């Protein structure tokens, strides 16, 4: 505890994120809606807008 | 700061990795070079202002 | 993991150093986040940990 600011311990957590190559198993709090076909619509498929 | 020290370092092998042990500073602030790449290239003169 | 405050900046893509060369090397193409916080109250011990 007598050390300086550069010699003090730091706890590090590194979150490495995979791409959408595999099934998107970790997905955030977004509520999915019903699918509408044959119409000019905006779409958000697993973060692909 | 109005009478800042200036020491010329020359004719020696410079190892910049011991500065972290010498001083409790958090990080460098290097402008023309990179602090990780300082152990490779050789300099003509180096001046330590303080 | 737990490191020193001098070597927090070594946890980055394309960087070299002691822990970045011998303990934990991040791929230069690392797509993710690094969260480092001070833990001088917990990890430090009086007389040395
Ligand atoms: C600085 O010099 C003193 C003089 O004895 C020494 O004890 C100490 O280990 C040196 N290094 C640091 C980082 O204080």
């Amino acid at each position: 505890p007598t050390y300086g600011v550069g010699h003090q311990p730091y706890r590090v957590v590194v979150l490495s994120f995979e791409l959408l190559h595999a099934p998107a198993t970790v997905c955030g709090p977004k509520k999915s809606t019903n699918l509408v076909k044959n119409k000019c619509v905006n779409f958000n498929f697993n973060g692909l807008t | 700061v109005y009478a800042w020290n200036r020491k010329r370092i020359s004719n020696c092998v410079a190892d910049y990795s011991v500065l972290y042990n010498f001083a409790p500073f958090f990080a460098f602030k290097c402008y023309g070079v990179s602090p990780t790449k300082l152990n490779d290239l050789c300099f003509t003169n180096v001046y330590a202002d303080s | 993991f737990v490191i020193r405050g001098n070597e927090v900046s070594q946890i980055a893509p394309g960087q070299t150093g002691n822990i970045a060369d011998y303990n934990y090397k991040l791929p230069d193409d690392f797509t993710g986040c690094v969260i480092a916080w001070n833990s001088n109250k917990l990890d430090s011990k009086v007389g040395g940990n």
